[PDB]
């Protein structure tokens, strides 16, 4: 595929590989201790940062570090699920659910809209309140594992957390790939001389089938660590901010198609429940 | 630009019925701006129109001689999570 795009399969992959081997090793030879697996990987993590940064110029390697990264969290993740206490391992899931969510929608991108593939196509907010709704969901999470263990126990409910996502990741990159250079992570007010209307595939089940993936997957997350404070919180947040970000979107869909996409409203609901869009 | 949100919002050039707009665009990745215009204090609600979030310039028209206007932006961004719309900047103008 694209350039970029191919960067960010390479050094994800790499990266997948070599603390794949690095943790079989470790697990194969009783190294348990929390701090020596950490400091193992740190060791690595600065070798891969500096072999990058060779390798690379500015561009892409800001583009290789962060998959490398996504590629570290995947591998961690699924280290954690594995051997961990069952008081942690779902948070071993969780960490690899966000970063194949993370890198898939930058591949998506790089498949669908190479000519503007950036480090933003990660889509990590790198926003104050969006970052401390994550970590509010962290101490959540080791906080109540703390002191009812028995909660993050329950692995039938983790795992209906992980089949949401699933679900939500894959109608997600399948709208992606079926609105094609139609799609874009940045809300449009102008419309491109090649934008058309989208009204097959899973825009025929929902108008904005992209967000309720998101939006659902967004839930999910929290029901994979079982959290019940965050389940309701990230439910809410998520609602509201698609609600908005819907409303002007469809306004400039409106200006953009007229009667095409008013037709398509009529036809066709959000995927959102209780989210109209720019309609009575 | 540091700060989050749209800054250093001012006319750059005026004519009597028609402005020209300038503002610092925040440290953030906009996807749009929306600006209204209207006469400060009017009875009519105000005017508004789009433009890309890769722009940091507008042009107004239309305006009457001699009267005060109050222009405001407002900046959509994923950045403002879990709201779209962000927090205006406003200013005052006599044409
Ligand atoms: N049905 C459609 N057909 C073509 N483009 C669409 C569309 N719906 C939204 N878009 C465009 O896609 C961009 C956002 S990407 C999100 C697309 C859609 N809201 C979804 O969730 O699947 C916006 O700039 C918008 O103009
Ligand atoms: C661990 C692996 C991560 C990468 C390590 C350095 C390898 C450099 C790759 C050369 C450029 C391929 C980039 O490929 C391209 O983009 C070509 O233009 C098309 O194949
Ligand atoms: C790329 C393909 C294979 C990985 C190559 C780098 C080796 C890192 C793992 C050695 C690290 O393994 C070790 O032996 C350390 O002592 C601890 O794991
Ligand atoms: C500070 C942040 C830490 C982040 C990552 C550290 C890696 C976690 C792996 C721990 C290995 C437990 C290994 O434990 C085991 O597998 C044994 O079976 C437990 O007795
Ligand atoms: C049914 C089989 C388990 C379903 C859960 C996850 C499937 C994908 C990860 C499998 C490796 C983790 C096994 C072990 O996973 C776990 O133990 C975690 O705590 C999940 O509950
Ligand atoms: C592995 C992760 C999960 C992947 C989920 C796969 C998607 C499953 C959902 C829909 C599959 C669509 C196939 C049938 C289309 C028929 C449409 C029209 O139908 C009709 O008109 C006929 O009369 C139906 O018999
Ligand atoms: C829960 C439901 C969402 C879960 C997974 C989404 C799978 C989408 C599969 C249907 C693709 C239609 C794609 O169809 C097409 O693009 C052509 O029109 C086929 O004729
Ligand atoms: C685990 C993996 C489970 C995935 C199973 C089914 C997903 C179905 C993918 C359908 C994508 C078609 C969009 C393709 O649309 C296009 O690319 C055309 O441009 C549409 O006009
Ligand atoms: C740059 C563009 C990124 C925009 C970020 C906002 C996008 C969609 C809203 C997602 C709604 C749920 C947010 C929950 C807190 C956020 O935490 C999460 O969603 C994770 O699952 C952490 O557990
Ligand atoms: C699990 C996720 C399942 C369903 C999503 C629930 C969304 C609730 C939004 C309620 C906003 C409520 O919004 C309001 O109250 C408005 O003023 C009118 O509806
Ligand atoms: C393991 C995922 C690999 C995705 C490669 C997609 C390449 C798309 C090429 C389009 C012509
Ligand atoms: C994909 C990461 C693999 C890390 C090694 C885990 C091995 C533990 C197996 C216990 C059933
Ligand atoms: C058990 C510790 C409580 C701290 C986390 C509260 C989560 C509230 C969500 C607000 C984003
Ligand atoms: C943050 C990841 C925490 C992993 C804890 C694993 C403990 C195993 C002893
Ligand atoms: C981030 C540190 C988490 C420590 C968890 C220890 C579990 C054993
Ligand atoms: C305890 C640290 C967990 C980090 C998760 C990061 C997921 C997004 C990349
Ligand atoms: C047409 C593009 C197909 C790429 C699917 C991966
Ligand atoms: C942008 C990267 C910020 C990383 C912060 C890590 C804190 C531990
Ligand atoms: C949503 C994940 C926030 C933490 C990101 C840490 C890696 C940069
Ligand atoms: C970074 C802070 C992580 C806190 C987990 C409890
Ligand atoms: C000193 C009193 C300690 C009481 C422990 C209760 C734990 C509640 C966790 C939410
Ligand atoms: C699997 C479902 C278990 C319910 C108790
Ligand atoms: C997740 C699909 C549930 C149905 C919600 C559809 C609401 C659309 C109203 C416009
Ligand atoms: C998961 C679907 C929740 C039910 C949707 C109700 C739609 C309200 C109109």
């Amino acid at each position: 595929l694209s350039p970029a795009g191919k960067i960010s399969l390479q050094s994800f992959t790499g990266s997948s590989l070599v603390f794949f081997v690095i943790c079989m090793f470790n697990h194969y030879y009783g190294i348990t201790n929390l701090v020596v697996n950490t400091l193992i990987v740190f060791f690595y993590a600065v070798n891969v940062y500096f072999f990058l940064k060779f390798f690379y110029n500015e561009f892409a390697f800001a583009i290789a570090i962060r998959a490398a990264f996504l590629g570290l969290v995947l591998v961690l993740g699924l280290y954690i699920k594995l051997v961990a206490p069952p008081n942690i391992q779902i948070f071993g899931g969780y960490m690899s659910v966000m970063a194949l969510f993370h890198y898939s929608e930058f591949l998506a991108i790089a498949i669908v809209q190479p000519k503007q593939v950036s480090t933003d196509s990660f889509v990590i907010n790198h926003s104050p309140q969006y970052t401390i709704a994550a970590v509010s969901s962290w101490v959540e999470f080791f906080i109540e594992t703390y002191f009812f263990p028995g909660l993050k126990e329950i692995h039938w409910l983790s795992n209906i957390g992980l089949c949401v996502c699933i679900l939500g990741e894959v109608l997600r990159k399948t709208a992606i790939l079926t609105a094609g250079s139609n799609f874009n992570h940045l809300v449009q007010c102008e419309k491109s001389s090649d934008h058309v209307l989208v009204t097959h595939g899973v825009y025929a089940w929902f108008r904005h089938p992209s967000y309720v993936g998101w939006f659902y997957w967004s839930i999910g997350t929290q029901i994979i660590l079982i959290n019940p404070l965050c389940i309701p919180a990230y439910t809410l947040a998520s609602w509201m901010f698609f609600k908005e970000r819907i409303y002007i979107e469809e306004s400039m869909l409106l200006s953009f198609f007229g009667q095409q996409y008013c037709d398509y409203q009529q036809q066709v609901g959000t995927g959102i429940p209780f989210i109209e869009g720019y309609k009575i | 630009a540091v700060s989050s949100v749209p800054t250093k919002l001012e006319v750059v050039a005026a004519t009597p019925t028609s402005l020209l707009i300038s503002w610092d665009a925040p440290a953030v990745t906009v996807d749009l701006y929306v600006i209204t215009y209207g006469e400060t204090g009017g009875n009519s609600p105000v005017q508004e129109f789009k433009v890309p979030g890769s722009k940091s310039t507008a042009t107004i028209s239309g305006l009457k001689p001699g009267v005060d206007y109050t222009i405001t932006v407002y900046a959509f961004s994923s950045y403002y999570w879990p709201s779209y719309k962000g927090s205006p900047i406003s200013i005052n103008y006599r044409t």
